[PDB]
């Protein structure tokens, strides 16, 4: 069971900055870049937008920690 | 399988650069969905001294779904059965796509060293793991004589 494009959507995105300290996105194991978008989760995990949102939309959980995304 | 080769490759030279202590994996061939795997048996295990071949295939949509993990070499474990078949909940329901193989071989090491009774993939080892510790440490080192050196 995953979350509909509108539960995706209110999760909050930001914008790679030039001046952000480095992260690696889990999923694909690619460190990010300027520019790149990002979705966090309500348990502060953050993830390429794209690759975050592929695994929500047939699941339900982080998956760093598997807490559920939703209330 | 775009993005899935992609991870598959990244995971394959940090395999290279970073080897795990006591596994080693990568392609057969030139299928690099296809690999093959070997575990060396914990040494605080009955399984010591083995090697233990694996077969990992990866789906077109990997890592979104978990890759297939099976032994191919005999072993007498409750939780591994004749047909290679893993009783492993990160290669099934606790899957994640934060997972790499590098974390499934270690995890399968660690299932060695201890298994699952209360897991059964096969009961009766388990039954025997329960009620004779002695007896499936025996039956272990036999099975790695025969099928694992
Ligand atoms: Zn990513
Ligand atoms: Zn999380």
């Amino acid at each position: 069971r995953g979350l509909t494009k509108e539960q995706i959507d209110n999760l909050a995105m930001r914008s790679f900055g030039e001046n952000d300290a480095l992260k690696t996105c889990s999923v694909c194991i690619t460190e990010y870049t300027e520019g790149n978008k990002l979705r966090k989760l309500p348990c502060s995990h953050e993830y390429h937008v794209h690759c975050i949102d592929r695994w929500l939309s047939e699941n339900s959980t982080c998956p760093i920690c598997r807490r559920a995304v939703l209330a | 399988g775009s993005m899935a080769l992609k991870r598959i490759h990244k995971e394959l030279n940090d395999l290279a650069r970073d080897p795990p202590a006591q596994s080693r994996a990568g392609p057969v061939g030139d299928d690099m969905f296809h690999w093959q795997a070997t575990i060396m048996g914990p040494n605080d295990s009955p399984y010591q001294g083995g090697v233990f071949f694996l077969t990992i295939h990866f789906p077109t949509d990997y890592p979104f779904k978990p890759p297939k993990v099976a032994f191919t070499t005999r072993i007498y474990h409750p939780n591994i059965n004749s047909n290679g078949s893993i009783c492993l909940d990160i290669l099934r329901s606790q899957w994640s796509p934060a997972l790499t193989i590098s974390k499934v071989l270690l995890s399968i090491s660690s299932l060695l060293s201890d298994p699952n009774p209360d897991d059964p993939l096969v009961p009766e080892i388990a039954r025997i793991y329960k009620t004779d510790r002695e007896k499936y440490n025996r039956i272990a080192r036999e099975w790695t004589q025969k099928y694992a050196m």
